[PDB]
């Protein structure tokens, strides 16, 4: 049910390199409750100062 | 008459004798109630929703 | 309901009547075909497989 | 972040937005505010399972 | 539910439109879509009975204060004595029972409050 | 009870005139968790209890109390 | 199960899935010949001849 945009249609895909080395940069952030980093709201209600 | 806090150890019991009442009476009815009911717990959806 | 008569009708944890008129967050409606049959052996929970 | 099922004490300020929360599982001290549901719990020895 | 809703300042993050206070029973915060307004719970008054076998006199007593704003066979209250029901100075509450309250009478009698003392000839002593 | 007590017994438990400033201080300390009476229901509609249990009045006045103490604070150099 | 097709299978007070693999200290069973139209009588709440 594809819709919008024409498919099926190029001459070629572009070639890809991949180095893993490169990526491979370490910068740790671990999640905090304190700032409550990834924390999903209640979905069923808002809540006052409690 | 300067010292009538957390010092005193009998203004404590005063401030504990207040909150036992408290925690008791109101605290204790409300909490228990809403605990028991599987559906709305206080007014039971009596006709709203059984 | 007026449109579709129902041969089996069973309504658990809420009223038939209410389900018309309650108020909700949202509506989940599903539909498929099913035995006349098979009709007993489909339940909420069943020992049959 | 993988998402696991957790219980979690939840701050609500006025404005509604959750400003701090307590894990419930990562420490003793975690379990302890949750025990008492405050973040500030009063100085002593407390139990753990 | 029953709720009553009075101007209040402005609470919640607005993603929800229900806010709830750590129980099922609903701060009801926005009831308004326009305005900010807190609803409020169930308004009841308490009724005692004060009754003499003797004197074989029964008489109404409310919680508090009836004097400001509660009146004698209100519309608004539903159950009185489940049938029918059963105008003083303000104190604990609006006693049916009148006669009013000297400043001086005899202290001992049915208990009551911090000043009424219950007789039985239908009285309020002091 | 008579302003001067003692000769330079500065005693501060003098009932201003009932609700000596020592019990009004502890009182003012303490939470005051129920300001209710005299005005529970008016309260009540500014911001009768939940439903069911009702606090009930205490029987004694402030000032009854008052009085008794005030009986305390005069028999104690008879009895003395 | 193989031998035999079943009409049905109906297990009370214990899941299919357990029967089939659960530890029991002893196993009791009884093979009989009962009629397909008369399934109704054997069934412990009610009270066929």
């Amino acid at each position: 049910y594809v819709d919008v945009g024409p498919d099926s249609v190029k001459s070629a895909c572009i070639e890809v390199d991949i180095q893993q080395t490169f990526f491979d940069k370490t910068w740790p952030r671990p999640i905090d409750v304190s700032k409550a980093d990834g924390i999903i709201y209640p979905q069923g209600r808002t809540y006052s100062n409690i | 008459q300067t010292g009538f806090t957390t010092t005193n150890e009998a203004f404590q019991k005063v401030q504990d004798a207040v909150n036992n009442n408290a925690q008791a009476l109101s605290k204790l009815a409300s909490e228990l109630s809403n605990t028991f009911g599987a559906i709305s717990a206080s007014i039971g959806d009596i006709i709203q929703r059984l | 309901l007026s449109l579709f008569s129902v041969n089996d009708f069973t309504c658990s944890q809420i009223s038939p009547a209410a389900i018309a008129s309650n108020c909700y967050s949202s509506l989940i409606l599903d539909y498929f075909s099913y035995p006349l049959s098979m009709k007993s052996d489909l339940s909420v929970s069943s020992a049959g497989p | 972040y993988k998402l696991q099922p957790l219980t979690f004490l939840l701050d609500f300020s006025v404005d509604g937005y959750i400003r701090r929360a307590i894990d419930c599982g990562f420490n003793d001290l975690s379990q302890l505010h949750c025990s008492y549901e405050s973040f500030d719990v009063e100085s002593g020895v407390y139990s753990v399972s | 539910g029953r709720g009553v809703f009075q101007n209040c300042t402005a609470v919640g993050v607005r993603q929800q439109r229900f806010v709830y206070d750590a129980y099922q029973n609903l701060v009801g915060y926005y009831s308004d879509d326009g305005n900010y307004y807190c609803l409020r719970a169930c308004v009841s008054v308490p009724v005692s009975v004060i009754y003499d076998k003797e004197t074989k006199t029964h008489a109404t007593l409310f919680g508090s204060v009836a004097c400001e704003h509660i009146s004698s066979t209100m519309s608004q209250y539903s159950r009185s004595t489940r049938s029918m029901l059963k105008p003083v100075g303000c104190v604990l509450g609006l006693v049916n029972s009148s006669l009013f309250v000297e400043d001086c009478k005899l202290p001992l009698g049915q208990s009551l409050c911090a000043l009424p003392d219950t007789p039985s000839t239908m009285r309020l002593a002091s | 009870i008579i302003p001067g007590f003692g000769g330079d017994f500065n005693l501060t438990l003098l009932e201003p005139v009932a609700r000596s400033a020592i019990e009004d201080l502890l009182f003012d300390k303490v939470t005051i968790a129920d300001p209710g009476y005299m005005q529970g229901y008016d309260d009540c509609m500014q911001q009768q209890y939940v439903a069911g249990y009702k606090v009930l009045p205490p029987l004694m006045d402030v000032n009854m109390e008052a009085a008794y103490t005030s009986s305390l604070l005069g028999s104690i150099a008879g009895v003395g």
